[PDB]
């Protein structure tokens, strides 16, 4: 049987009782001065150290004070009440301590709280801490995960200073590991400079090895005789040794130089019917179709945001409910560029259905995407912190606006719908009237390039496009896109290769869906023809699917098997 | 469709006669589809819904008993559910549960396959008890894995017949029929139950001539069957089917080699006259009965679709049997041997004709029926001459045919 | 507070039982005549409120790892203790003494509730002095007093049993002392006393002084004395004297268990008051009257009715309409009922019959969709269990059963099966040449009256001759549908029928029935000012109760 939960808290709160009331007690721990009287039963429940302190026969056997040393009081305090009462009350300050003093009492349920924690804690800020300490107390899937975590996020940064403050096997498993996203090369070359110059000739021994590592294209040209300046004076072990030593180690090409501009396409048709649906993508320059991982559990009606840094994020949606069945959650994923999976973040206070994801100074806004409150205030704008991985609310729109597009200009949020616009200012979390529309068109997406707002499409689609400034604040008609008559065009603004490049999908009458996309001249109000997609590598995608700009590895992602 | 608005249904027997999900259902579907008797027949579900812990389909029959109300209330110008029923139900009812579940766990950590699969059994009826489908199948479908006996295997097949019938998972009950029949060598009597839950499984997939062949072989001896479906109904079925299948001569052999159907048509004397009349060429009795029961059988849980086809159908085989004998009959005497009109019966003829299978004519000058009798050799010749048409036009389009693809003729 | 237990409580009492098992984190062991019991000083504080200060008093008790404890059993300590790290007890019916006996040694007031509802629920037909001894013996007033009634009821039935001649004087003279005596004569006791004081020796004469003056003085003027004359001490003369002060004095009363008047149950009536639907009232023949019961469950209805040859009214089945398979037992005395255990099927309008002091419920609606439709369970009144036996050899629906000569007969329409208990199987009878149905039997003498039916059929059938006959029709007015009920009542056979016409308020009667004259004799015409009307699915049973227990039901003539 399954033992009786009535009796067990009945029992657990006498546990906490006889605790807090100081009577049954015979060993007191003695830390710092201050004192803990507790019991060798529930003490050695949780901890693996005082099974092994009370029954081994030693000396504390019998005596009934014990100085325990190297150890904190609060994280003791904390430790002995979770072991009387159950409650783990963890904060973003002391986990640190707290895996010190789990680890060195053996206390697995605690060890793996923490690192549950440590795994959900991990961002930008403190991998090269976290990843330290991972290695300083060896809890390998922390680890692994930090070490992901840590490729990319030093590559972005490479400026911390406790990267200086890092163990030699640190350093080349993560230099010489082909996980890094660098745009070039010659940035991990001056990292290890800067890092090898960092100390004295302690560094020296290490040179023979962190050179070992990194390919030979620099190990011939500059930053070799930089070293020589700052190589100890007469030593000729040093000079001689890397003058003929970079013969060998392979030259290749690492994996960070990978990352194309590609149209990442969501909530694309299945080829498979016994799916709904799936998630693929458009190669500009390879011409090929690679395929993507699945929303996290199917996750339909939802949006798409590309952060400066190349980071996709999802947010908002909804699951088909355990025939018409769906219940919309407030759950937030983060997409892994390496391992192709959606890795789950904060979720979001409301649940949201087709969320405007509008990144600006870092934090991830959305406007919008009928909310369930529904009250006076209808429309929950929020944004997020990618900094402390939270979400904080902001000013909330001036009108309730539907089936609405938000694009980010000059440091401010630019929502547009059927014929009103407003810009938010992050500064001052205010709301002011910009200038207004003389269509009324719905269901179109717009795209940002440079200071200028391109509104293309609306209503199927028409080919309709009316082009705002910024810096002038008004609407202005460009042209009409040349299409097919008698077709239902789907446009889709996107900007691509410092150009904006438009993805439209027509439909004939009685006819396959064709896919060509056009470069809009910006200077000439005209639609060049770019490249026509030919339909051999792509097949239909519907129409609820959503566009957007990003960098991927066509060598981490599998190219589609599916019939032309 | 169906919804018709006929009397005389005799509610008390109907309910009585079954017992269980299947009588819920079953006066669910007499109330839903019998108007002017809806609110008794909703009333005396609710009184039996009530009983053994109904918790989803007691709201919905609630909520329609106090719309019928309701709608009582206003012609000739709703009832509480006593939600303390709720508070009293749903406390028994987890209390059992999670004892049962109590019990069970601790079987499961003294590893007994039979405990295992009977606590699991139990678990399953409780489920169905209180209105659990899917996790009485659950529990069914892992009491299956821990099976020890030939007996027990047997018991598995029947407990996955009885819900696929809720589930309408027709396909596990006759996947569960044949493994139950074909696997242990093919007083007790085990296979007519099985077979009885063949019959009416093929009956619900729109299935005639295996369904009135298993029924046929249905033994009286089973008596006591309320859990799929009443001896009653089960002769309706057979007859039915079987008259809509079955040739003279297929009919004549299979009900009297039975022994068990002529009990059947003993408890259902209307059936037995019509097969009788159908013998005899007295259709015209035959189909006038026919249209009575009609409307009783309207109202029918798994036979108010299918029966429309079985009807039609048993009105095409009269009319082919009718005629069968006659090479020369009058349309005014087929028309007399029926309540139909001249020109109904004209029409019915000609899209026989149409589909075929009369091989008639039809004399509308005098209104009689000439029976076709073609010579075979005429028909013969003229397929034969066509055939050689085909065959010549076929080689002349296979020697095009190499032509261009010798030449290598395409566009480019 | 916040005291949630969801995934949390098992966690930790899965580890303690696991440390327990393992024998880990112990500090304290219990030696209990060389069995070790290694275990927490925690769990024992918790648990039991004796171990609390066992383990926290200054004495020299708390610094001692090895404590030799006495006078306890080591099976009851053991799952005294298991039940102190799993909160399961599984307890069984033959260990409850000696369970109940170290729970009050250890004040483990858990498990002593757990025990003493137990034990309050299974006094069944033999262990009530033995227990209630027992609760003289540890103070558990509740099923002291439970007991106590439970007891006199019993003791006065059996009055044999060897368990109550060991007793203290106090609960002997509580018993006696008492006005609960369920005894139809006054020297039935007399002489109960009279062997229960000459089983042993001087040491209970001295008890004889007190319990002789605790009888009313008709029985103490009588051969007692003659008969205490050879079995006094020699040399006793003050004892003699004592002995004649005891015949004027002291409050000669009358007692209770004298007024078992024979009368009629009734069930399901028609309610006064218009928030009620069904009630339950009795009629006296003898003294007109017509009192009222409680509802058993007070909301559930269509109940069935038994009474044994020991006049005990048994209720099984109903319907709240949902059908529940419940039980329970009516109180001769308390006025109330005392539920008992449930049946296995959810019967609707059960057929109970008693024979062999079993309890068998016949057909009524058992769950309808059996694989044998023809089923039938019986009770034990003994063992307090539900025992299954032979099924029902064809369907039948508004049956009625009696026995006669130990023999269980069930009559429908037209057949009649005879079930053989010592060979639980049934036997082929008689046909009744008749089918009627809705109708009632009754088992008077050796003749079994099959009344009523669709009417007056009157059809006589008897064990000796197996057959079936006619006696006469009874005299009923025209244009009316009489509801006919048969019930013996003072060895004699007579029937209690109501007449319903047009226009017309019904009248209760009751006729004499003579054997060899085929007529029914004018008894009794009960009026209309003392009896109201009943209904249509009212039912009649023939049964003693106690006036002064039960209440007279209030109604305008």
């Amino acid at each position: 049987r399954q033992i009786n939960t009535e009796y067990a808290v009945s029992l657990l709160e006498q546990l906490k009782l006889f605790y807090e009331q100081q009577l049954f007690t015979d060993i007191v721990l003695i830390v710092e001065g201050t004192e803990f009287p507790c019991h060798k039963m529930v003490l050695a429940t949780c901890s693996s150290y005082f099974r092994a302190m009370f029954m081994s026969g030693l000396s504390e056997s019998k005596q009934t004070h014990v100085h325990l040393r190297n150890v904190d009081a609060a994280t003791l305090q904390i430790i002995i009440t979770y072991a009387y009462t159950g409650n783990l009350a963890m904060n973003d300050s002391t986990v640190e301590q707290l895996y010190e003093t789990a680890c060195f009492l053996q206390v697995e349920d605690v060890l793996q709280r923490c690192r549950e924690y440590l795994i959900k804690k991990i961002n930008a800020e403190n991998c090269v801490r976290l990843l330290s300490f991972a290695d300083l107390f060896s809890c390998e899937e922390l680890k692994q995960s930090a070490k992901r975590m840590v490729e990319h996020k030093f590559t972005a940064v490479y400026h911390q200073d406790a990267f200086m403050q890092l163990s030699h096997d640190l350093l080349i498993d993560i230099l010489s590991s082909d996980n890094l996203n660098v745009e070039k090369e010659e940035t991990v070359r001056e990292a290890a400079m800067l890092w090898l110059e960092y100390n004295t000739e302690s560094r020296s021994q290490y040179l023979s090895s962190v050179l070992s590592q990194i390919r030979i294209d620099a190990l011939s040209e500059v930053t070799q005789r930089a070293w020589f300046q700052g190589l100890p004076p007469n030593d000729k072990s040093v000079v001689v040794q890397g003058l003929y030593k970079s013969m060998p180690k392979f030259f290749k090409p690492r994996l960070g130089m990978t990352k194309e501009e590609m149209m990442i396409f969501i909530e694309a048709s299945s080829e498979n019917p016994c799916s709904l649906y799936s998630s693929v993508c458009y190669s500009p320059q390879a011409e090929k179709v690679y395929k993507l991982c699945s929303p996290p559990a199917d996750l339909h009606k939802v949006g798409t945001v590309v952060t400066p840094d190349n980071d996709i994020y999802i947010a908002g949606g909804q699951v088909p409910l355990k025939q018409t069945a769906f219940r919309t959650v407030n759950c937030f994923y983060w997409f892994d560029a390496q391992q192709n999976t959606w890795f789950p973040k904060t979720p979001m206070l409301f649940v949201r259905i087709k969320p405007s994801l509008v990144c600006c100074e870092g934090y991830i806004y959305a406007i919008g995407g009928d909310s369930v409150g529904g009250e006076l205030n209808r429309r929950t704008v929020e944004r997020y912190d990618t900094e402390k991985d939270e979400w904080t609310m902001v000013s909330p729109l001036p009108c309730a606006w539907q089936w609405s597009a938000a694009v980010v200009v000059h440091d401010c949020i630019y929502v547009m719908t059927l014929n009103l616009m407003y810009c938010y200012f992050p500064r001052s979390d205010s709301w002011v009237e910009m200038a207004m529309r003389q269509t009324s068109r719905s269901f179109a997406s717009a795209a940002a390039f440079g200071d200028k707002i391109f509104y293309i499409g609306g209503l199927g689609s028409s080919v309709t496009v009316e082009i705002y400034d910024v810096n002038k604040n008004e609407w202005k008609m460009a042209a009409n896109i040349p299409a097919k008559r008698y077709s239902d065009p789907c446009v889709r603004a996107v900007v691509i290769s410092n150009s904006l490049c438009v993805f439209m999908r027509e439909t004939h009458l009685n006819e396959r869906a064709k896919y060509v996309t056009y470069q809009y001249d910006l200077e000439l109000d005209r639609w060049s023809l770019r490249q026509h997609i030919s339909e051999r590598v792509l097949w239909d995608l519907g129409r609820d699917f959503r566009c957007t700009v990003g960098k991927l590895y066509p060598s981490c992602l599998e190219e589609s098997p599916w019939k032309p | 469709n169906y919804v018709v608005e006929n009397p005389s249904l005799d509610l008390e027997q109907y309910a009585a006669s079954y017992s269980g999900l299947m009588r819920i259902e079953r006066l669910q579907f007499i109330a839903d589809h019998c108007p002017t008797l809806r609110v008794e027949a909703l009333k005396m579900a609710l009184s039996f819904v009530q009983r053994t812990f109904n918790v989803d389909m007691y709201e919905e029959i609630h909520r329609k008993l106090s719309e019928a109300t309701r709608e009582l209330q206003n012609a000739p110008d709703p009832p509480a559910l006593d939600t303390a029923w709720v508070e009293a139900t749903r406390k028994k009812a987890l209390l059992k549960l999670e004892k049962l579940d109590t019990d069970l766990k601790n079987y499961k950590g003294n590893s007994i396959k039979e405990s295992i699969r009977r606590g699991h059994d139990d678990l399953g009826d409780h489920y169905l008890d209180c209105g659990d489908l899917s996790n009485a199948l659950k529990c069914y479908s892992r009491a299956r894995d821990y099976c020890t006996s030939a007996k027990h295997v047997i018991n598995m097949c029947l407990n996955v017949i009885k819900v696929s019938v809720y589930l309408q998972n027709w396909s596990h009950v006759l996947s569960y029929v044949s493994k139950a029949e074909s696997t242990p060598e093919i007083t007790q009597a085990i296979l007519t139950k099985l077979k009885c839950a063949a019959g009416l499984a093929e009956l619900a997939a729109r299935k005639y001539k295996q369904a009135a062949k298993c029924l046929l072989l249905a033994s009286f001896d089973h008596c006591d069957f309320p859990e799929l479906l009443s001896p009653s109904n089960v002769a309706i079925y057979g007859g039915l089917c079987a008259l809509a299948t079955f040739d003279r001569q297929e009919l004549q052999r299979n009900v009297i080699s039975s022994s068990s159907f002529k009990l059947f048509l003993e408890l259902e004397p209307q059936v037995r006259d019509i097969i009788f009349k159908f013998y005899e060429s007295k259709y015209a009795s035959c189909l006038k009965m026919l249209d009575e029961m009609k409307d009783n059988l309207l109202l029918d849980m798994y036979l108010a679709p299918h029966v429309r086809t079985l009807y039609t159908q048993i009105r095409n085989r009269a009319l082919i049997q009718y005629f069968s004998p006659y090479v020369s009959a009058d349309m005014h005497r087929m028309a007399a041997a029926f309540n139909t009109t001249v020109a109904a019966l004209e029409d019915e003829l000609t899209q026989l004709i149409l589909e075929g299978l009369i091989s008639a004519r039809v004399d509308s000058h005098s209104k009689i029926l000439y029976a076709r009798d073609v010579d075979q050799r005429s028909t013969t010749f003229e397929k034969s001459l066509l055939m050689g048409k085909e065959f010549q036009r076929r080689a002349k389009a296979m020697m095009l045919r190499a032509a261009v693809l010798r030449n290598q003729i395409h566009v480019k």
